[PDB]
């Protein structure tokens, strides 16, 4: 088998200790060959919050949320408080796919506390700011596929192919 | 607080404006605005308007774009030049229905990503059409203005 | 009374009908058809004078006084003119209509609306009113159809439900079928209620688009494309010719008006459009 | 209602040539145009809708979205092939709408010709009008309170003008069908089919390699099914004038301008008319 | 305030071990008025494994869970698996919308948390069987529906788009 | 005051002069006779965009009527409605600026750019029921300008 | 008898040593009135390079940048390296001009070399995140106000009209 | 990159010699062709004091000039009061496009100080005086391109346009 872990993009960055295999198998969902990232996963329905980096179930289906795949473990402390979902590689939603995966998934996402304290007012948020976005690009780029920036003269690439779609939505309360 | 036709008109092709990179994407959306209304008047809006969602050739990446661009104004088109000037349109005519109040952008989205919902979806249209009919061409014309003159020839 | 002669009459297009209200920059189209200030197709009474005005003076040329003294003088106008023309108002349409569940299957029905069926009845009241001649066999059967305004109603058919102009799902209920034929034909009549059926007759109306080409290189040229709105054959409209009391008022409601049955209204008349038959309610209800 | 677009099709085959078929169409376009939707378990669950026979057959199992489009392509021909049996000319109702508007300008004292011309070719007169237009892309200058397609008075007066300024100079054009200052002295109705052989409609297919193309290495065909007039389809229209002159230019002009085209893609013969017969009715 | 609790429409029989306020006030906002059942939010996002069922949540956004809107806190004997939230009700997707809202809407929603062992299969239903209607017609709406019984005459405008307007994507595992 | 009678007297020079073409001149004063009547009737904005529409204000009949601002010798090419159409348009900036409904340091960086042009039009649209009030006499002696000096075509 | 320092509104941290003098003169242009600031200026025909916001002369038509008009000199050892440039005030491309002009003033303006290693490339920016946007209000617009808490009640107007207000083409470099 | 110099139209004469190289290569964008000048380089916000005719970077965007766009160098020569660049050849403002563009360039200004000794007080200029065009279609459109008057047989075209197409802004300083 091969599971794989979903580490969101907000503008800041809480989450990148959460794995302790670096790559896993051979095995990474998302592509990037000098054209763009591939096989991206955008959630319907739920949301995320800026602080103790997590997701946030909300209930209606505009609020979306555009993290990415990498093939990792939950640290192993987990499925006590994330949701494992194996689903078969058909029945999960891509965008801009490369190719086909062979229907072995067992994807570990973030998930903080439903907080059925206050009502979630989500807010549409991009992403702007160059100067946070150089070094998320190490924190997740090259953090798992470290052939980009090492032969990848592609620098604007990977740098373009967020800031005009990780659009999400989140509460920022 | 509420815009008429022509202000919509004036926010719908701003956003859509931003959102086509390549011009040759702006000059068949162009040629869309030029003639879809038209099209409306003889076909009907509900066939003229299904005939749209087709020829925007969706049920790719171009749905997620299409919905981001309701809000994120980061968002580009992606896909060829008549692919993206369709949904580009798509996009006039599903803000249009939003801002008016006619369909909700939840349910709309959702019949446009979901083969169940999109029966329904013709099944509402075809309850609320007189409500589209009645003034969705005086925003169309409006927009068909905004593209003829923000946007030249081949 | 004031007026010596009422004589309402319908307006029945032969041909397909253009009486434009030129362009507009509101208009999504180069040559729209005249609208009402409800919205729905007319003739202005101006383009009716005109029309039946220049026939009649090139049809009855030994009656060439009374037409100058019923409809005015055309140049040095020392007088009125004794006639009146009201106002085509739209009285039945034709509409296209996809209908399963009926027997005899139909490409188009009539329809019009209780708003506009109002204002014929408004038109029969006043002329009453001030002619001391009234028409209460179509009051009545006016008032008949209006006593049911609030839901979309048959007249000559039993259809349950229908698709109008592609666009419209509507549903109907018959009416007393002691409710004669109007229209006086075997074509069904919807009458719809207003904020449907304004959407229905608009989107009724035929929008054709024309060209010019270049003669040498044999395509189109720039800015040689346009629409034209008409209206479809066998539309309906209904107006009244009025008349102080005088002796050429005679002579022209009494010989003039009976042979004239036939005229061409509006524009595009070498394109075929504009062909009118004028059936008065006075000889043929 | 969505049963009335589920069940079109089964209108057009039953109630054939008695149906709206502008409306029919563009109904039947919405099915089209959500094919994959109408697919998946809603085909009223009838036996005679060609709805269901979409999912008798398999045309690929590695890919549904392959499977929709190929069933896609196939009921496009179907549509075409469905209208252009169904669909067929009954023409008493315009030889009724003929001799009545004949009758009507005889009491207006015009001269008629009432002439008629049969179809060679598979016509194209409306191409770029709304009929089909949200299926093939293509369509056909329809009637739709006539329910038939027809030739506009304006494009046959502008080819026959066309013609005479071709060979009586640009200025006895303009005194015949006038100009900007004077009315033309030559009215012209549109025409309408009054009798055929056995089809009135026909598929058709144009499929461009080259057009607008590079080299070889970005050709490809791309086919487009659509609609035609059939062939030996006999088309009617009338000529009316007050003035006697006029009678002249346009008898002689008829036979001649009808041999070649008088619809669209006439440069690579299809719009191919026959004059039939012509006929003067003096007035006075 | 008010809390409300929304419930599924199944096949199977476990409706009665929580649900426990009919109304707990004076009027609801879900309503059968003789136009039709209204203001029935739609989830989209979960799965429906209804064997004793509770919601498992999906990564599909075509898969929806559809039923009413009861006004009451189930069973006061929970909120410890249920997912609870509190929506300001302009971020939930009604079918519908005939009135105004509450401005806030707490939602208790009956939940199954995945424990990702199998791989999910999500198949879509439509219901029958006027009996099978009825059933549910009659005994957990009247539990919850109270000013029936004298108004509501004919029973067919909700036995006969209870057949038509709900469905759900199952799971059966 | 009626400076308005002047101001039209200024731009009806400018334009007069940058239309070299005859049949621009009758071209454009049927847009006069015309377009001032659609004001009135369907309003400001709506005769706006149909008027740049028609205008075609690509990015070289733009900097024609930029320099049109300044050089007294500026011509408009394009086809005789095309540059019709484009000096109406012009006489509409020209009384914006005059009268100073908008900055024509705004003006300038809108036509140049198409990115600031839909801000332009945006701007025209928050003080339409002012322009509506003001310019119309301002365009009815344009138009009567027009009727007296340019030959009927 | 007057020189300006023009400083714009960055999203990088270099915004405070690039002011020194907080007024230096009588009263300001660029001052709030609980209405929305006015007098603000939009320099046209240059470019931003992110990295220490210098403004990068272009011959885009249409890259500008957004800033202050405040009285005084910049850091008393430095405007070398800068755009100084005495003007006769009304060919100065202003926003909100509810007064008059000086008639004739003077400004130093920031500025980095073309530095062309690279083609020019610049990209629409609008200034977010209204952490650091509020940063910038209380770092050296509350500086530059030395009426901040003697008059200042609504920072919140401030906060609402730069989101949106102060954009330009940064270098994103 | 392929360098394009730059030089505009002026009126003192400062004109002759502004690149030691007359082509280099045999290349140009600034085409003519019996249509006038195409791709006429606009540059706003720069003003030209033709005493020693050079380009003085204003702010005002009004005051615009617009001249030759030759493929020349500073002669290597006037090179400190020069500022380079390297732009996508694309962030221009040509003049009537007649293809595509090398979309790489290097152009070296006629650049003027910064004037901070006065108020650059800008003044309007047309251009008339036929001869005025005549002797600087001789000082530089003879050492330019050699196509005129040895390829051009209808230059009284060009005379026009370069009547019509030309007007700049000077200081009279």
């Amino acid at each position: 088998s091969t599971q794989r872990e979903y580490v969101f993009i907000p503008i800041t960055n809480s989450i990148t200790i959460d794995v302790k295999i670096t790559i896993g198998g051979s095995d990474h969902i998302t592509n990037i060959d000098e054209r763009g990232i591939h096989n991206v996963l955008v959630i319907t329905g739920y949301a995320v919050d800026e602080k103790n980096g997590r997701l946030v179930p909300t209930l209606d289906p505009c609020d979306y949320v555009k993290g990415i795949l990498v093939a990792g473990t939950p640290q192993q402390a987990q499925s006590n408080d994330f949701l494992t979902l194996k689903l078969p590689a058909n029945k999960l939603y891509l965008i801009r796919k490369k190719g086909n995966i062979s229907d072995d998934l067992k994807i570990y996402i973030p998930y903080s506390s439903p907080d059925a304290r206050n009502s979630m007012k989500t807010k549409p948020v991009s992403i702007s700011d160059d100067t946070i976005v150089n070094n998320i690009i190490k924190e997740v780029f090259d953090k798992i596929y470290n052939i980009t920036q090492k032969e990848k003269v592609k620098i604007e690439k990977v740098k373009e192919d967020i800031k005009e779609l990780f659009s999400y939505y989140a509460l920022e309360q | 607080l509420y815009e008429e036709d022509y202000k919509l008109a004036l926010e719908a092709f701003k956003k859509v404006f931003n959102a086509l990179t390549h011009y040759g994407a702006k000059q068949a959306f162009r040629s869309r605005a030029r003639d879809l209304v038209e099209e409306i008047y003889n076909s009907g809006f509900i066939p003229t308007f299904f005939y749209i969602i087709s020829k925007a050739e969706l049920n790719s990446d171009s749905l997620d774009s299409l919905i981001s661009l309701f809000s994120s104004d980061n968002a580009i088109l992606r896909g060829s030049d008549e692919n993206v000037s369709y949904s580009a349109y798509l996009f006039i005519i599903l803000y249009y229905l939003i801002k008016r109040g006619i369909i909700e952008q939840k349910f709309l989205i959702q019949a446009l990503r979901c083969e169940k919902t999109r029966l329904d979806l013709i099944d509402k249209l075809y309850n609320l059409a007189p409500i589209i009919s009645a003034k969705i061409r005086t925003y169309l014309l409006a927009i068909k203005r905004l593209s003829e003159a923000l946007i030249e020839a081949r | 009374p004031y007026y010596a002669f009422a004589e309402p009459f319908f307006i029945h297009a032969i041909t397909h009908l253009h009486v434009g209200s030129g362009s507009s920059v509101e208009e999504e189209i180069a040559l729209p058809f005249q609208r009402d200030e409800l919205g729905y197709p007319t003739i202005y009474a101006s383009s009716l004078k005109g029309a039946i005005k220049s026939f009649l003076l090139k049809e009855f040329p030994d009656k060439r006084d009374v037409i100058y003294k019923v409809l005015g003088e055309d140049e040095n106008p020392e007088e009125a003119s004794l006639g009146t023309f009201l106002d085509a108002i739209l009285f039945a349409i034709p509409s296209r209509i996809i209908e399963i569940d009926s027997a005899k299957p139909y490409v188009w029905v009539y329809v019009t609306t209780y708003e506009l069926l109002k204002k014929v009845k408004l038109y029969l009241d006043s002329i009453s009113q001030l002619s001391n001649a009234s028409f209460s066999n179509l009051k009545n059967k006016i008032d008949t159809i209006l006593a049911k305004e609030g839901k979309n109603i048959t007249l000559d058919s039993d259809l349950k439900s229908a698709i109008l102009n592609e666009d419209f799902y509507v549903e109907l209920e018959a009416l007393n079928n002691k409710i004669p034929s109007i229209i006086n034909a075997g074509v069904p009549l919807l009458v719809l209620e207003d904020s449907i059926g304004r959407e229905v007759i608009n989107r009724s109306l035929i929008r054709v688009r024309r060209i010019r080409i270049d003669r040498d290189k044999k395509v189109v040229e720039t800015g040689g494309l346009w629409s034209e709105e008409y209206v479809p054959m066998k539309t309906i409209f209904f107006s009244v010719l009025l008349g102080k009391e005088s002796k050429e008022s005679a002579i022209f409601a009494s010989c003039i008006l009976r042979n004239l049955r036939y005229v061409i209204l509006g524009g595009k008349e070498t394109i075929g459009k504009g062909i009118v038959e004028l059936r008065w309610v006075k000889d043929v209800i | 209602a969505i049963d009335f677009l589920v069940n079109i099709l089964e209108l057009i085959k039953e109630k054939q040539c008695n149906i709206n078929l502008f409306s029919a169409i563009s109904l039947t376009s919405i099915v089209y145009n959500n094919f994959g939707e109408f697919l998946s378990n809603n085909q009223s669950y009838s036996t005679n809708n060609p709805l269901l026979k979409y999912h008798i057959i398999i045309l690929n199992d590695k890919n549904k979205t392959k499977d929709v489009e190929e069933k896609r392509n196939i009921f496009k021909r179907e549509v075409a092939e469905l209208i252009s049996r169904n669909f067929k000319l009954d023409g008493e109702k315009v030889r009724n709408y003929f001799d009545s508007l004949k009758e009507v300008l005889k009491s207006l004292k015009y001269t008629i010709v009432d002439v008629e011309i049969t179809t060679r070719t598979r016509a194209l007169i409306g191409v770029s009008t709304s009929l089909g237009k949200l299926i093939f892309g293509s369509g056909i200058s329809f009637d739709p309170y006539m329910n038939l397609p027809y030739i506009p008075a304006s494009e046959i007066k502008g080819i026959v003008r066309s013609y005479i300024e071709g060979k009586l100079g640009e200025q006895e054009a303009e005194e015949i069908f006038g100009n900007e200052e004077r009315e033309g002295n030559v009215n012209f109705t549109d025409a309408y089919p009054t009798r055929s052989k056995d089809f009135l409609f026909v598929p058709d297919v144009i499929t461009p390699h080259y057009n607008g193309k590079k080299s070889e290495a970005d050709a490809e065909p791309r086919p487009v099914i659509h609609l035609t007039i059939a062939p030996k389809v006999t088309f009617r229209f009338l000529i009316y004038y007050k003035r006697e002159d006029v009678g002249k230019p346009i008898c002689d002009s008829m036979p001649i301008i009808l041999i070649r085209g008088l619809g669209a893609r006439s440069s690579v013969g299809y719009s191919l008319f026959e004059l039939r017969k012509i006929e003067v009715i003096k007035a006075a």
